[PDB]
């Protein structure tokens, strides 16, 4: 919570968990991936869509 | 999203709609035009309206 709320991100959204629960859930092994893409693609990244 | 959109929001049932139109040539002052403020921090989420 407090780690996004300073970063001011510019896009953010999550699918099938709230972000604002996301303090209190418990996980295993959680993956990051990263990469640089261009503009219109910030827009077409999203499950199912093509 | 941010806080902001936190400051103004609506309940899950809303019956009417709003109406956005761009602002400047009016709104935009040369100098710097900062009448304007908004929320950023706050202690918890607030009730419809
Ligand atoms: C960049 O990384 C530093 C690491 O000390 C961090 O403090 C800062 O918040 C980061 N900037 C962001 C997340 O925008």
């Amino acid at each position: 919570s407090v780690l996004y709320n300073s970063a001011s991100f510019s896009t953010f959204k999550c699918y099938g968990v709230s972000p604002t629960k996301l303090n209190d859930l418990c996980f295993t092994n959680v993956y990051a991936d990263s990469f640089v893409i261009r503009g219109d693609e910030v827009r077409q990244i999203a499950p199912g869509q093509t | 999203g941010k806080i902001a959109d936190y400051n103004y929001k609506l309940p899950d049932d809303f019956t009417g709609c709003v109406i956005a139109w761009n602002s400047n040539n009016l709104d935009s002052k040369v100098g710097g035009n900062y009448n304007y403020l908004y929320r950023l921090f706050r202690k918890s989420n607030l009730k419809p309206f």
